[PDB]
């Protein structure tokens, strides 16, 4: 069982969002659907739930007037819509399997980032940071909205890796960066390429950090 | 007639392989009469991923999950407890009850690793060659695997001490030494970073005996 939502993406304020979420395997079956927020740095809040069998959803009643559950069992696909956005509603939005009949929440989407703003989407660039340890990096600039998302040489690198919050720059536009500490012996060996992923623009570098 | 859930503490720091203790109130009893099961649930979320379930039915173990993770209670009163917190057990931790719509969650509880002091290895990077085209430089300086948490920045140029033109950001708690790590950025005009030779990170941090400095000269 896998839940695979669509991506982050900005929405003016006034607008309306439509988020889904994908159930592999082929079916929810006889589960149920939550959609769950997560505003930045906050608590978890349950939106509404949708149970396909009982063709019936429920919502938190915040949320009454702006929400809407729906679920196409043909394509194992459930959909949240929210209406007239604000500023409030910037939030990561999952999506999250249970039984009808309980209500525990076993397995979860990976969360999509919608931001509200009047900002227009723009793509990163992506710089290096060149270096018996050593410190190399890549700086992932200028970018709206978040998030971006960094592996190493294609996900083998993992170990001594930190990527940062990023930080809103005074242009409005975000700023991250990543680093990793390795030997510096491997730096004659090994290629060190830092994997860069900006969905809201279609946006993917993969940046050769040379010494 | 919403069921509150309310946790306490907000946040607990121990030292490693000490019993954490997470407790959950409910405004309502969960005990539903008929199976005398109770609908509460607790969850693990770390940074940049999903919340992940750990307990159902109030002190059953989902599949998976360690035996140091263990919850308790009936009716309103409940408690996780982890009995030995490992590196790896640094999250926030929400209970939740789903005995009835809508349903809830606790505030969440921050759990940190509280370890011996890790004085920082600092680097610091040139912008490149490639950011110079576009008329800005971002000079970073990085410190690595702290403990705890508290640092401070000085940038200098040319021994000038910089103010309003910098930005930092940390990570969360390492999963594995239980250090955090810090980025800090200075951005200068192409023009500015042309004018000056000496770029300088100074560090302070109480895992150092005096502030460390590192710097390159431009060129």
């Amino acid at each position: 069982v896998q839940l695979v939502q669509s991506g982050a993406e900005v929405k003016k304020p006034g607008s309306s969002v439509k988020v889904s979420c994908k159930a592999s395997g082929g079916t929810f079956s006889s589960y149920a659907i939550s959609w769950v927020r997560q505003a930045p740095g906050q608590g978890l809040e349950w939106m509404g739930g949708i149970i396909p069998i009982f063709g019936t959803a429920n919502y938190a009643q915040k949320f009454q007037g702006r929400v809407t559950i729906t679920a196409d069992e043909s394509t194992s696909t459930a959909y949240m819509e929210l209406s007239s956005l604000r500023s409030e509603d910037t939030a990561v939005y999952y999506c999250a399997r249970y039984d009808g009949i309980y209500g525990e929440l076993d397995f979860w989407g990976q969360g999509t980032l919608v931001t509200v703003s009047s900002a227009s989407t723009k793509g990163p660039s992506v710089f290096p940071l060149a270096p018996g340890t050593a410190a190399l990096g890549c700086l992932v600039k200028d970018y709206f909205p978040e998030p971006v998302t960094v592996s190493w040489n294609s996900g083998a690198l993992t170990s001594g890796v930190h990527t940062f919050p990023a930080v809103l720059q005074s242009s409005g536009l975000y700023s991250l960066s990543s680093v990793v500490t390795v030997p510096s012996s491997s730096l004659g060996t090994q290629t060190y390429i830092c994997n860069v992923n900006h969905k809201p623009s279609n946006t993917k570098v993969d940046k050769k950090v040379e010494p | 007639m919403d069921i509150v859930m309310t946790q306490s503490p907000d946040s607990l720091a121990v030292s490693l392989g000490e019993r954490a203790t997470i407790n959950c109130k409910s405004s309502q009893s969960v005990l539903y009469s008929s199976n005398n099961k109770n609908y509460l649930a607790w969850y693990q979320q770390k940074p940049g991923q999903p919340p992940k379930l750990l307990i159902y039915w109030a002190s059953t173990r989902e599949s998976g999950v360690p035996d140091r993770f263990s919850g308790s209670g009936s009716g309103t009163d409940f408690t996780l407890t982890i009995s030995s917190l490992q590196a790896e057990d640094v999250a926030v931790y929400y209970c939740q009850q789903y005995y009835s719509t809508p349903l809830t969650f606790g505030q969440g509880t921050k759990v940190e690793i509280k370890r011996t002091v890790a004085a920082p290895s600092v680097f610091i990077f040139p912008p490149s060659d490639e950011q110079l085209k576009s008329g800005t430089a971002s000079v970073v300086c990085l410190l690595n695997n702290f403990y705890p948490r508290e640092a401070k920045v000085q940038w200098k140029v040319d021994n000038a001490l910089q103010s309003g033109n910098s930005q930092e950001s940390v990570t969360e708690q390492d999963s594995k030494d239980s250090t955090y790590s810090l980025s800090s950025t200075l951005t200068l005009s192409k023009a500015d970073y042309e004018k000056h030779k000496v770029y300088a990170c100074e560090v302070t941090h109480q895992g150092l005996s005096s502030p460390v400095t590192k710097s390159f000269n431009r060129g």
